[PDB]
């Protein structure tokens, strides 16, 4: 089976380099050259170019070229995106593929995610949010948990150790100094609050912090 | 009293910025992007390689 498999999420900082590697199975390497394409911030597709893969030649697109390269292993069927003098601006989802020629390609890659920015890996900051007497609308008390600053990505944010997903909605984070900020609301009825206990608990791995906050009344 | 100007003739010249855009066998011709550009003297070659 032909499944395209990257390099994972990648945490850069700029002025470093990198080499982005797409490893490739159910095909022989060298007889399909690889498509990379970039995805800006914007969520735009920005091709980045095809390496003939033979022969080991990269065509670059001219935005692309001298700061960025295509770099090849044949046995174990990895192909390499060598990126050169890192620029937070770079900071995007990029992706492999198997090539089809003027037809493009079956088959996308896994994609690669990187992040250029100069943070320092942080807890994130986890505040049980009371409501107010505003806040209570329609027989339903709305909670939430403000996360704030946590470097890197992800966080699992669940709410009674996930028990109630009901009204659970876990918003994105951008960012703030480099660092994300997210809030998630669970929404439960008001005779569930505080009558029964709503613990937003925030599990970062990343930074290894496990937090667990209740909403208390005001 | 009158004369016109039919042409000119530049005998002595220099080079300014020396641009070579490699590529690899089998890929036939070679482009610059120079060649948009008059002023920018462009010519084919070729470079035996490993």
């Amino acid at each position: 089976q032909v499944q395209l498999m990257e390099s994972g999420p990648e945490l850069k900082k700029p002025g470093e380099t990198v080499k982005i590697s797409c490893t490739t199975s159910g095909y022989t390497f060298t007889d399909y050259a690889m498509h990379w394409v970039k995805q800006a911030p914007g969520k735009g597709l920005e091709w980045m170019g095809w390496i003939n893969t033979a022969t080991g030649e990269p065509t670059y697109a001219y935005d692309f070229k001298e700061r960025f390269g295509f770099s090849l292993e044949t046995s174990a069927s990895t192909a390499f995106l060598q990126i050169s003098n890192l620029k937070i601006e770079d900071t995007a989802t990029y992706f492999c593929a198997s090539d089809g020629r003027y037809w493009y390609f079956g088959v996308w890659g896994a994609g690669t995610s990187v992040t250029v920015s100069s943070p320092k890996t942080t807890p994130p900051s986890v505040y049980p949010l009371a409501p107010v007497c505003g806040d209570t609308t329609g027989s339903m008390v709305t909670l939430g948990c403000l996360v704030k600053g946590y470097f890197p990505e992800p966080v699992t944010v669940t709410w009674n150790s996930g028990s109630l997903s009901s009204g659970v909605h876990t918003f994105p984070a951008v960012l703030q100094s480099d660092l994300y900020t997210l809030s998630s609301s669970v929404t439960v009825p008001s005779s569930t609050w505080p009558s029964e206990t709503v613990t937003c608990n925030v599990a970062h791995p990343a930074s290894s912090t496990k937090v667990d906050k209740k909403i208390v009344p005001r | 009293s009158q004369l016109a100007e039919v042409r000119s003739y530049c005998y002595h010249a220099s080079v300014t910025d020396i641009s070579t855009v490699a590529r690899c066998p089998m890929t036939g011709e070679a482009h610059n992007e120079k060649r948009a550009d008059s002023s920018y003297v462009c010519k084919q070659g070729f470079t035996d390689r490993g």
